[PDB]
């Protein structure tokens, strides 16, 4: 059994943590050329270089090599390299709570275009470079060994990907498809099943595979529109394809999945969810926090003076402008800034509702996060994403009901009033027990 | 062999850095060192010389950055209208002054010259424009000279800055420069031709011819740190630090955050030859970020950036039982919880009273409650004083700052004599108070919590108003006072210099 | 009297060097701000900034001065200075036969924009630097003198000039007009009869005094098409502006002058030409010559076969590709190259017709020189400018046939057929003697 | 203390500033004094080892730009077909064979690699290239590693370079370089980026670490010319003159127009410490001109390109009446005056013979015209030969051209004790025909006018024809020749740099 990704992000780790939890442990294969993965996984691109496994001390900004002399500046989303003033690198960050670490590095020309990307690991060290032709287009990407040899030179405008190991002949691999098809059998990955979270490379894996034979599973995360896209039609109209399975653990599509299936082709479609792992139960408390860059928070003035029994907490690790630093006048608010990641825990469990209220951009998952310590979510219209965790009876319009949150919001007046709205945004992310894999895969999860 | 100090600019009002500088100036007259003291902006609007004096520099210790090409000196501007209108031709017909502006038409062709004078009552000319037929076409700036005038020209009906010339003392063109979206894209000399200030920065001090025995000391970074790394290597460069080097909040075991003002001198300390740093508390920890996260080893060495002239024993008698104090005032200030802790504190204690000296934003809030509150008669109000006597006229101090890089009023206040209890906070309280001894440092938390302290701060306030310490601790206050004045700084200023050329 | 000139170039030469074969030589004044003019003409932008005059030696395209170890290089054509390889300035050459003499310099910035034109002279000196701005719109022009001080600096964006002499109080005029006459007072110049060739800033001196005593001139040089400038125009229909006499020398710009304007317009303005000097006559020497830059010369394959008869004498100043000095084995053919200034000087002097039959950039005034020294001058449809020497009996076709571009002059063979073909050409020119100069204008003073 | 001898390219048929430079390299090494010789092109079409080797250099006197950067030395091509075979996986079905192209065939992936042979009849291999579906993605270059690598892709259907990249001994990669328009754009190193070759050079010339006694020549300028000047500063820097340094017909004694190729170097002359040219006679020529055009007076010191190991004497014959010219056959040498000349000497002297060598370009004419007018094969030609032994078997050498710089041709037709009869033109002319003595020098006209020439040539023919005299100027070749000696050649350059050295 083997589960294969195409990329690293955390819808694929969502559902690589729920299959795991049901009981599904086997390797995992990221297709993407990704430098921080979780120890759980590995990539055909990564896997070869000789990196230290379960490492993880990655470059900070001002650790970028530069030449000697050259400036290294940035602020919280990005970093910069200068010579004499003038702009030659951009330094970006690897996500990661920790902040300012140090993922791609951008080289330009003197006229600012791109033609460097230069790419690091969890362990800070550079294994890749891409090299990039006029248009800015990707021209190549080289994949060194911890020795600074080539091990997988990928030309983007043939596709060919020529790979060369360590005390190995050469060996030129036509496509992505029959790369990771070597790496498969390379480590003699056991095919019994395939479970996949795209229609890309890691679809056409298991299309070319039907020679052999088991079956496979794609569980379906991405949005659905007018049509289907036109691959997940050929596992419908085709019979004899290695997955005939296909999950959609958002609803709300599935629904639009199965409107636009024909009758007889609806019998393909299993539904399912993610099991969450919440950190702690509510406690229905008297305390906000919010996370934010800058100001200012769409209708806080509004809000706090109406409900003036409600602690507020407002956080960031920048400092407040004196426009915000007025509304801290109330002794109904709490401010805290240039905020400690341990002060942002502890904000985390001293209060159980999350308003997304700021503008501007998102601070460190903070809507994730509140939703993993089970914090009921509500905001207007413009909400940092994710959208995927507040559930529509709680979102507002912007300022059109402007207050509208505080009373139904009140609706925090005791057990099984929240109850009720925590599992409102429970069933909006698409929780599901763990039971629900168990029943809902062993119908398919045989070998 | 000299010590050149870069800073970029000075203004009327100036702050900690500019009077660190000035300082330091006086101290290294005393030595012989010879110093002079570099200032890279572009300092049009006052002329340079007067800023520099006032805050206490001689004219031989002055090198502008745009004057540095030109034989014109440093100097007050002497012009006076009657020599200006020697050089304009024709006749004015009727003058116009409101305030330093006065002007003189030429209505014939429709002309008009508008001079901007240094004092209201004075005749000394600092800069003149001429306008012809609505639009300002030229501007020129006078010391004893003109050392350098100001094209313009229409744009959207504004008058908009395209080239400024400066000048030698004979009226030819030294250089130029062009200038679009206000920033300088171009300067063009006889033999010369730079298109970034940044490259003009190098040159000055390619010129500056800097050996192995002259000293560099930057005190500012922004746009030119890179470039006085670069050609400092023959000399001996330094760093001085201003204020706070990293961010805690945002560091870990791991990962530190310098201070954006210090992190390309911390990132490339090995092409620093030594760092300054205000207190030894900053020395001390400082030291050790270098060991744990980066494992550079550069050398660090403690100079105040005041200092005490004479122990100020006070021949009045000790005015048992009051308080103040001066700080320049905003939020940062905290002294809310200085009036509260005071009201908490009046209940047990006769008679007690403090002064607030200093003014700025938030002074509304705090005469908000210091009347509603208990003693409002018994609580200080009005603002500025020179308090450089007054302070051994009284008995206490009071600190709620989070942070201070280097206290100057406490550098008076111990030598003026008092006791002095403030958060346990780098830098200042921490290297001016023990907690026996001297005074008490109050340990805080992460967050503000406000009957946390005003509580906590009462009780160090009655322990020595108990006797028999309060005058105890004051009169070896002062052993400590004795390192932190003036032969004592002349001594490590001196002392460094040395060391740093032995090398 | 003076002679008040807006540009320098050649029209205004021959213009100037006739008036002094009539005798009319005054102090002459050309508004442009030219570097490099005859030791008799001076420029109100150039006199005060003190240049000794009579020196003419000019920088040579590596005398500009650059900053330390940057490298100048050039060709014939133009210069340029480079910094570690990218471009810097343009040098841009001054136009004389001797090569690469420096007019101008213009500095870029470093993604290759116009900055600052740094302006030359005769003498070898830097005496103007131009500032632009944004859109290489030029803002600023400053004149400086030989010393290093601002003498003039002139706005471009509004006209204000700001004149500093030394010692001088600074004054501010608000348009070159009344730079012009601030500095015709200056000089105390006797304004009886001012001689202009164009209707710019020159004329606008003229309308400019109405008012005051004297009465000057236009002679019109440049041609004219489908009507008049609504400038020559203010003129006729005005009586008492100070300029009502207008000439044309060009006949080919003149029968038009009038065929727009009725009789009522037509007291007002006469008619000339210009008297050339001529170095020496024919001499029917049976000789061609052609000053080529690159090849080929059209259809000279033709000409060579049909005229044994004839020398082609084929010049050039930088190399030759062998697509023509294949060529040379014709036996009639003599060719030289890396053409040294006084070689090519003999050949003017040895070779009667001056064929103009090469392509491309015209060679140090070719057809001019041909044109003093009486070569016979035919040329094909491309005929390249000078157009003004050459006669139309004598243009031929562009390479159709060449057969009746030579037979034309095959048949000059004796002494009257030679002539009357090179008035032909010296009448289009408009050739007239110093006679009628004196003629047309003694009415006038 | 070593001398750097800077040049651009080098190839097979490579001549002139090679073939000079490799005899410096000659004489250098019996003088002991170590010299490198760097080469900036980028040569990868031959090993630049086997163009090197081919001209006489040794491998430890070459430095490479593009190899100095690796740790692989500058080696000859080992690697073999059976070694680029075993690194590639898989087995090829089929072979094919063409010239030194050698393609294997793998049609079980649609891949195959292009193997170019060093020579056909061995089995090494220079270059790989390696096709994907008939698409070149990657190949090869091989001296006893693989020491670079290009990368391309398909535009407009046509394999296009973006990328070349350079390894260590150990397969590791020292540093890659962006490629766009045949333009290298972008240099990565590990600590460095580079966006020109200019800068790059920079950089080359700065690892060098050039001391102040070391000696660097100059001997071609373009692209290179101003940053091997900036950074010789702190070294000797010197400039060789190869060919006329300028255009006579374009100048006058008010302005002299330089050869482009030195016009740099002159201009900057304030920036070199000495010149060397060819000949004393162009070395007295540039030496006034300087002085009159631009007065300065650099040091000028005369080598010569060539030297004789010795003098030949003949083997007692001399073919009564009998003449040589080797030449390389060209427009510019002009031997067709001279096959046209002596039809007329072999009239009035019934044993005159004469005969032409040398190879190249435009005479294919040249055996036509042979005898189509009628001339007859006692003027014969022969082709290609070496010529040592040769030269002395004749009794006067002849020549045409209308410039030489140096001769070799001459130098060794002097050392055989052959009297020379060309025209008087700078500059190897003037220097081996001293007119009267070995020989006579035939002005020309600034024009070339032809049968003047061929009688003035036929006149001295038998003038240097009829008698007693030839053997009494075939003495002064040997008077000449002797000053040109190897032995006196090595002291010239050993004094050279032994001088250039105290400054
Ligand atoms: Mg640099
Ligand atoms: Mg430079």
């Amino acid at each position: 059994m083997i589960q294969l990704f195409d990329y690293y992000n955390q819808e694929t780790q969502d559902l690589h943590d729920s299959l795991l939890a049901a009981g599904y442990a086997c390797p995992t294969i990221v297709i993407e050329a990704n430098g921080f993965l979780p120890d759980d996984m590995i990539s055909p691109y990564t896997y070869f270089l000789g990196d230290e496994e379960g490492v993880d001390h990655p470059l900070f900004f001002n650790q970028v090599p530069v030449p000697p002399f050259w400036e290294i500046t940035g602020d919280h989303q990005v970093a910069r390299v200068s010579d004499m003033g003038e702009e030659r690198a951009r330094i970006h960050y690897a996500s990661q709570a920790r902040g300012r670490l140090v993922k791609q590095v951008d080289w330009l020309d003197k006229k600012g275009q791109l033609r460097l990307s230069e790419r690091y690991n969890k362990q800070g060290r550079c294994f890749a470079k891409t090299a990039y032709k006029s248009g800015q287009e990707a021209f190549n990407t080289t994949y060194y060994s911890t020795d600074g040899q080539e091990r997988i030179v990928e030309n983007h405008v043939t596709g060919d990907i020529i790979l060369t190991l360590d005390q190995e002949p050469l060996r030129i691999f036509k496509s992505r498809v029959d790369f990771i098809r070597f790496f498969l059998e390379r480590l003699d990955l056991d095919l019994d099943h395939i479970l996949f979270n795209s229609l890309a490379y890691s679809f056409l894996v298991s299309h070319s595979l039907t020679g052999r034979a088991g079956q496979d599973i794609l569980f379906w995360q991405e949005p659905l529109y007018d049509e289907l896209p036109g691959n997940m039609q050929l596992i419908l109209d085709n019979s004899q394809l290695r997955t005939q399975t296909i999950v959609i653990p958002d609803l709300a599509t599935y629904e639009k999945a199965m409107s636009l299936a024909a009758a007889d082709q609806q019998q393909k479609f299993l539904h399912l969810g993610y099991h969450y792992d919440f950190k702690r139960d509510n406690y229905l408390r008297k305390d906000a926090l919010i996370l934010t860059h800058s100001d200012q928070i769409e209708g806080l003035d509004t809000l706090v003076q109406s409900l003036p029994q409600l602690v507020f907490r407002i956080a960031a690790l920048t400092e407040m402008s004196p426009k915000l630093l007025s509304m801290l006048s109330y002794k109904n608010v709490v401010l805290y800034q240039n905020a400690s990641l341990k002060q942002i825990e502890q904000l985390y469990l001293e209060s159980d509702i999350y308003l997304d209220i700021n503008h501007g951009g998102q601070v460190l998952q903070a809507v994730r996060k509140a939703f993993e310590n089970n914090l009921l979510i509500l905001g207007f219209e413009q909400t940092l994403h994710d959208r995927h965790y507040i559930a529509q009876q709680h979102i507002f319009d912007s300022s059109q009901p402007a207050q509208l949150a505080s009373i139904l919001e009140e609706a925090l007046c005791g057990v099984e009033q929240m109850r009720s709205a925590l599992q409102a945004q429970g069933r909006h992310a698409n929780d599901v027990p763990v039971s629900l894999y168990q029943e809902t895969l062993q119908s398919l999860l045989g070998g | 062999s000299t010590v050149y100090n870069i800073n970029l600019g000075i203004g009327w009002a100036s702050s900690g850095v500019e009077y660190a500088q000035a300082y330091r100036a006086q101290i290294l007259r005393r030595i012989q060192q010879p110093a002079k003291f570099i200032f890279m902006d572009m300092i049009l609007a006052d002329n340079i010389q007067h800023l520099t004096e006032n805050i206490g520099f001689l004219d031989e210790e002055i090198i502008w950055l745009y004057n540095y090409f030109t034989d014109i000196k440093i100097a007050p501007t002497t012009v006076t209208l009657d020599q200006v209108l020697a050089q304009v031709a024709g006749q004015p017909e009727r003058s116009e002054k409101e305030g330093k502006i006065v002007r003189y038409f030429y209505p014939q062709d429709d002309q008009f010259i508008t001079c901007y004078l240094r004092q209201e009552d004075q005749d000394f000319v600092e800069h003149v424009e001429y306008v012809s037929r609505g639009r300002l076409i030229r501007k020129d700036y006078f010391s004893y000279v003109r050392y350098a005038s100001e094209y313009f020209a229409p744009h959207n009906d504004a008058a908009t800055l395209y080239q400024r010339r400066f000048y030698h003392e004979d009226g030819s063109v030294a250089y130029d420069m062009l200038i679009e979206d206000g920033q300088e894209k171009l300067y063009r000399f006889p033999d010369r031709i730079f298109y970034s200030k940044a490259e003009l920065v190098r040159y000055f001090l390619q010129c500056l011819q800097l050996q192995a025995d002259d000293v560099v000391i930057l005190d500012r970074e922004t746009g030119i740190g890179q470039v006085v790394f670069e050609e400092s290597q023959k000399a001996k460069l330094g760093v001085v630090v201003h204020a706070e080097h990293f961010s805690e909040n945002a560091s870990s075991d791991d990962y530190i955050l310098w201070n954006n003002f210090y992190d390309y001198q911390f990132t490339n300390a090995d092409k620093v030859d030594f760092f300054i740093v205000a207190t030894e508390a900053q020395k001390r920890i400082l030291e050790q970020q270098f060991q744990h996260y980066s494992d550079k080893q550069p050398q660090i060495a403690t100079i105040p950036v005041g200092s005490l002239d004479q122990l100020t024993y006070p021949k009045e008698p000790r005015k048992p039982y009051s308080m103040i104090t001066a700080s320049r005032l905003a939020t940062e200030k905290h002294i809310d919880w200085l009036v509260a802790a005071t009201v908490q504190a009046h209940a047990q204690l006769p008679e007690l009273t403090l002064d607030i000296y200093g003014k700025g934003s938030e002074e509304d809030k705090l005469r908000r409650r210091i009347e509603e509150a208990g003693a409002q008669d018994y609580i200080r109000l009005k603002g500025h004083a020179d308090l450089s006597q007054i302070y051994a006229g009284y008995e206490l101090y009071l600190t709620a700052s989070t942070s201070e890089g280097f206290g100057l009023t406490l550098m008076e206040a111990v030598g003026s004599g008092l006791p002095l209890i403030g958060f346990d906070v780098r830098y200042g309280n921490q290297t001016f108070i023990d907690d026996g001894k001297n005074g008490y440092l109050l340990p805080v938390s992460s967050n503000h919590v406000e009957d946390q302290i005003i509580a906590a701060f009462v009780e160090k306030i009655i322990a020595l108003f108990s006797q028999g310490r309060q005058q105890e601790m004051s009169q070896h206050s002062y052993q400590v006072a004795e390192n932190y004045l003036t032969s004592r700084v002349e001594a490590a200023w001196t002392q460094l210099l040395k060391e740093v050329r032995d090398d």
